[PDB]
């Protein structure tokens, strides 16, 4: 070792002295030929790891390899010089050079080189300096390499792709300017053909990373689903790579709540009620917040989930997720959506009992539930209730008593001269709309009167929004076919605001108005 | 006034999108896939 440490300090001090100053003046050449051959010379050097230290602490000799690089029109010169800057990128010394040398412009420039080898060169020497140069992010972006790096992704080469993904990520993180550049230079449509195209997982997991971090962007959302981001993603929901579905699950999520209008999302939705029954809670999590979004409104999306078994798939998930409310809240959400407005929704009503699910559902009205998974759960239940084979079981679950002591709750609440993010306002309307659907129900609607709630439904004929105006004019509606419960709503002084209620623009509020009325008078 | 959110009427409550977006963690292996790529040319 003493030996190898002498012969290097001796020939460390021939370049410093001898060898680099005379190729910095060859380089600088005015004859084009002489600076081809030196650039040559240059990287041959740059080859020998002892060799390095002595051409990257010469300013001078980086920066005209640099320039040279940057300015030159021989292909040749442009690899070599290129291939030398790779070289001497390998510690923190040589990145600083290459960065102080003003290196990331004239890399940048080279990335619309039509020659592999440069395009090769210039890519991962970005690629260090973006990893361990500190400023090299902003550079990189103030010299347009953005521009430069998504036009590049209709290249061949996979790992050469995976490595320019690789950049875009670490440049589009957090950084909302860069995902807008991004967008404008087209790299959703880019990216999402990567995706559908190729097979090697390195790059589908680099690409993927992009594509997440795009995925929040309220710009680039729209163009990703648009490019049909949601499909490709799907495509690898069961590749063996764990990081890879993983990423795929969380940018699907991140665009789920603006793809509620895409079309071809069969072989998706299938594998997302297939997932809920994974171990690996991340992937449950994201296969019900999924589901909630693309059942959202569409009834086809929930034709098809339901003929997947979606339902029984959604009460298992919940019947062993216990207390875990972030996929509690999603998969009733889901449920929600699936028991309403669709060809099969009468039967997915039925189908929540027939899988054993009304107990455990019920029961996430109680505490330690917090208000979203509360809020979802009131609208499951109010859904439910549409079936008249779940009325008494409902009851049997105590639902009625929660159900009103959740509306006493809130409603006292809103009192005044958001919460765990939901507005009290929403929680009066929803459980005053379960009890009215209950309230279809004989036996219901003595347990409702008998917890002394009609003074409240009174009060609520008051309230400014008229969604509870009509909830609580319906709910009166339904219990005034019972004498005691009329003269009582009579005795509560309801008569003035029902008259009122008469003339209300919604038509469903007037009815029961008129409904609650005619059955005092009579 | 009318529910900013929620509500439902005679056919059930009505359905809601839960806003997700989730970029979190940037994790500040290509090095044989880089090396691999430059060691052709």
């Amino acid at each position: 070792h003493a030996v190898v440490n002498l012969i290097n300090y001796q020939d460390d001090a021939e370049l410093a002295t001898r060898a680099i100053p005379e190729l910095t003046k060859l380089l600088n050449d005015e004859d084009q030929v002489v600076v081809n051959k030196a650039a040559v010379m240059v990287h041959q050097l740059s080859k020998k790891e002892a060799s390095r230290h002595a051409i990257m602490r010469s300013p001078q000799m980086v920066s005209a390899i640099v320039r040279t690089m940057q300015n030159t029109n021989d292909v040749e010169t442009a690899r070599c010089t290129a291939g030398t800057l790779h070289n001497l990128s390998h510690h923190r010394e040589g990145l600083l050079a290459i960065f102080k040398s003003g290196g990331i412009p004239a890399l940048v420039k080279m990335l619309g080189s039509p020659v592999d080898s440069v395009l090769f060169y210039a890519i991962t020497t970005l690629h260090n300096l973006l990893l361990h140069q500190e400023g090299a992010k902003m550079a990189v972006r103030l010299a347009g390499g953005l521009q430069k790096m998504v036009a590049l992704l209709n290249k061949t080469n996979v790992k050469f792709l995976a490595i320019t993904t690789d950049c875009l990520q670490i440049l589009a993180y957090g950084n909302q300017e860069s995902k807008l550049i991004i967008l404008a230079s087209g790299g959703p449509q880019a990216l999402v053909n990567i995706m559908r195209t190729y097979t090697y997982e390195k790059l589908l997991w680099t690409t993927s990373r992009v594509l997440k971090v795009l995925s929040v962007c309220s710009s680039n959302k729209p163009a990703i689903v648009e490019a049909g981001g949601m499909q490709a993603l799907g495509l690898h929901l069961t590749d063996p790579s764990q990081r890879l579905v993983q990423n795929c699950l969380w940018t699907l999520r991140n665009l789920s709540d603006a793809a509620t209008k895409q079309e071809g999302m069969e072989g998706l939705l299938g594998t997302l009620v297939q997932l809920l029954g994974s171990d690996d809670i991340n992937v449950v999590t994201c296969a019900a917040g999924i589901l909630s979004n693309l059942t959202c409104n569409n009834y086809k999306n929930k034709m098809m989930v339901c003929q997947v078994g979606g339902i029984e798939a959604l009460v298992r998930t919940v019947l062993r997720a216990g207390d875990r409310e972030d996929i509690t809240e999603p998969a009733i959400c889901a449920l929600r959506h699936l028991t309403s407005r669709h060809q099969e929704a009468e039967m997915a009503q039925n189908a929540v009992r027939l899988h054993y699910g009304l107990p455990v559902v019920v029961k996430l009205l109680h505490p330690p539930s917090h208000w979203p998974l509360i809020k979802a759960t009131v609208g499951l239940i109010r859904n439910l209730a549409l079936c008249p084979a779940n009325h008494a079981p409902l009851r049997e679950q105590g639902a009625i008593p929660r159900l009103v002591q959740l509306l006493v709750r809130a409603h006292q609440d809103t009192q005044r001269r958001f919460v765990e993010g939901v507005r009290m306002e929403e929680i009066v309307e929803g459980c005053t709309g379960a009890l009215h659907i209950l309230a279809r129900d004989v036996h219901n609607r003595i347990v409702i009167r008998g917890l002394n709630t009609i003074p409240l439904f009174v009060q609520l004929l008051y309230s400014p929004i008229e969604n509870i105006q009509r909830v609580a004019a319906g709910v009166l509606c339904e219990l005034a076919q019972d004498k005691e419960a009329a003269e009582a709503i009579e005795a509560e002084g309801a008569t003035a605001p029902l008259t009122e209620l008469l003339h209300s623009r919604n038509e469903g509020v007037a009815t029961y108005a008129a409904a609650v009325l005619f059955r005092m008078s009579e | 006034p009318q529910l900013n959110s929620g509500g439902g009427d005679e056919l059930g409550a009505n359905d809601e999108l839960i806003r997700f977006k989730d970029e979190g963690e940037q994790e500040e292996d290509l090095a044989d896939v880089k090396s691999s790529l430059v060691n052709e040319s």
